[PDB]
């Protein structure tokens, strides 16, 4: 019996989008929030730009 | 008259035959269905490598 999975190659295209809110003090800076996200790269940007 | 060699006269058998045969030496090799690795790889995801 065959228990090994079927393995193939794939390519992942995405964009890491990070927006940071910073408060600037008298002698220091501080992060009040860091929103990190992953966004898909559209077909019209994979075929026309990346490839 | 003369002399004769022993083999010159027909010989009839007065013995009973027993053909005992020995058991031959054999070797067992390491054999297994699935190695420890194949079982590890059978999983779809592994936490450590991920």
């Amino acid at each position: 019996e065959n228990i090994a999975p079927y393995k193939f190659k794939a390519t992942m295209y995405y964009k890491d989008v990070t927006v940071s809110q910073v408060w600037f003090g008298h002698r220091y800076s501080q992060f009040m929030g860091i929103f990190e996200d992953r966004a898909p790269v559209p077909f019209e940007e994979v075929i026309d730009k990346i490839n | 008259s003369h002399q004769l060699s022993r083999a010159d006269i027909t010989t009839v058998s007065t013995f009973i035959d027993l053909n005992i045969t020995m058991l031959e030496d054999h070797e067992f090799v390491p054999l297994e269905v699935y190695t420890r690795h194949e079982i590890k790889d059978s999983g779809l995801l592994d936490y450590t490598e991920v």
